[PDB]
């Protein structure tokens, strides 16, 4: 994102705030409830 | 970290602060990923 | 569960030909202690030998798998 303001902020602002905490926020999620779904309680996963 | 913000990496260097390579940076973040640091994690 | 982390009922229901075990967190420490914990003592000449059950476990070990041929 370069060049986008307050005022700029638009679709692509959404779509990479979704990317960058939405969609990271579901994925870590997702990983949770497969785990827990598989009864893993003593391998987490380490989220980088 | 450097890969328009590259030349001027030096001129931030001549203060004291300290400008990382991709690879650098790289191992940096796989230091994260040993296993005491994944213990460290695994507390909190 | 408690004590060493796998599941009776569901080695029973399923027969996996593999179970691996995992010691993270605090849970998975304890686990791995109960696992270091046993042991087969042996008496030779009088002397009480020590022979620790799962070699491949340590203060170290993150997991340890149960290997079988067909189940």
């Amino acid at each position: 994102e370069q060049g986008i303001e307050l005022e700029h902020i638009d679709s692509k602002s959404e779509f990479a705030h979704r990317i960058m905490l939405t969609n990271i926020l579901r994925m870590m999620g997702c990983v949770k409830k497969q785990k827990s779904a598989r009864g893993i309680e003593t391998r987490p996963a380490q989220v980088i | 970290t450097r890969g328009a913000n590259n030349i001027i990496a030096e001129g931030i260097e001549k203060m004291g602060v300290r400008t990382f390579s991709q690879k650098e940076m790289a191992f940096n973040l796989l230091g994260l990923l040993t296993p005491e640091v994944v213990e460290l994690c695994q507390k909190s | 569960k408690d004590t060493y982390g796998f599941s009776i009922l569901d080695i029973v229901i399923n027969n996996p030909v593999n179970l691996t075990i995992h010691f993270g967190g605090e849970k998975g420490k304890r686990i791995r202690e109960n696992y270091s914990a046993m042991i087969f003592e042996t008496i030779v000449d009088g002397k009480l030998k020590t022979e620790k059950i799962f070699k491949e476990i340590n203060e170290h070990s993150t997991s340890y798998t149960f290997r079988s041929e067909k189940g």
